[PDB]
């Protein structure tokens, strides 16, 4: 409606029988490739991204906004879990590290 | 092409117009909405689809444990489309 690309803003400027709107958009550029996967299966519970998705530079899965790659480690408090993981497809394995396991070992 | 009047044709054809439709159809297939923001940006379609699930309020884990279901609705709802227009006149 508004430009090409995510709309952040927009300005008006008078024109003589008419007017002209600059407006100031969101282009994603510079992207990588990832390998994803819907959830993940840990200790038999699928977790799925908050929100977010799971990418995996080959060989370590991380949580990325979908919009801007900046990855965080796949943890309790930014995905949540529903059953088991019998029922989805393209499930990978791997491990999501809780924060609170850390502080009651250090016990 | 009787008296003086004339049709022109129209400057795109009709298998260019097909070739829109199918570039812009190829695109939200395989890239969701990001072509249009910009650079086609490619999702896995189920994965596309859990995003459009949490568009409208629903938590993107009910498409993946029903995606066998979601998937036959959405082929045979489309299947629908080819009785009603070939039929119903
Ligand atoms: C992501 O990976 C795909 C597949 O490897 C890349 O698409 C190919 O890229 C090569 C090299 O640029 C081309 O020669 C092929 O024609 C491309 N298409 C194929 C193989 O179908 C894609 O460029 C990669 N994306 C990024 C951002 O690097
Ligand atoms: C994939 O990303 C992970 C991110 O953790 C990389 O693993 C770490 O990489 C850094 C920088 O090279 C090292 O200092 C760490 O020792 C690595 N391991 C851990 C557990 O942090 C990994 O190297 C990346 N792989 C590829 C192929 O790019
Ligand atoms: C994604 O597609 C690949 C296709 O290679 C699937 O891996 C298997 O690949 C062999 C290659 O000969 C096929 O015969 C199998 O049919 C493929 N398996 C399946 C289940 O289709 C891979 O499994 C696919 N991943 C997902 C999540 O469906
Ligand atoms: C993720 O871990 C599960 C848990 O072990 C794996 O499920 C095993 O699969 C093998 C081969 O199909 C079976 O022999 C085991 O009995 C399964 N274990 C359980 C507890 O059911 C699963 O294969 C792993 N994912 C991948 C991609 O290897």
């Amino acid at each position: 409606f508004c430009g090409k690309g995510y709309h952040l803003m927009s300005f008006p400027q008078s024109a003589p029988h008419g007017v002209v709107f600059l407006h100031v958009t969101y282009v994603p550029a510079q992207e990588k490739n990832f390998t994803t996967a819907p959830a993940i299966c840990h200790d038999g519970k699928a977790h799925f991204p908050r929100e977010g998705v799971f990418v995996s530079n080959g060989t370590h899965w991380f949580v990325t906004q979908r919009n801007f790659y900046e990855p965080q480690i796949i943890t309790t408090d930014n995905t949540f879990v529903s059953g088991n993981c019998d029922v989805v497809i393209g499930i990978v394995n791997n491990t999501v590290y809780d924060p609170l396991q850390p502080e009651l070992d250090s016990f | 092409k009787f008296n003086g009047l004339t049709v022109l044709p129209p400057l795109l054809t009709d298998e260019m117009i097909a070739q829109y439709t199918s570039a812009l159809l190829a695109g939200t297939i395989t890239s969701g909405w990001t072509f249009g923001a910009g650079a086609a940006l490619q999702i896995p379609f189920a994965m596309q689809m859990a995003y459009r699930f949490n568009g409208i309020g629903v938590t993107q884990n009910v498409l993946y444990e029903n995606q066998k279901l979601i998937a036959n609705q959405f082929n045979s709802a489309i299947g629908k489309i080819q009785d009603s227009l070939s039929s119903t006149a």
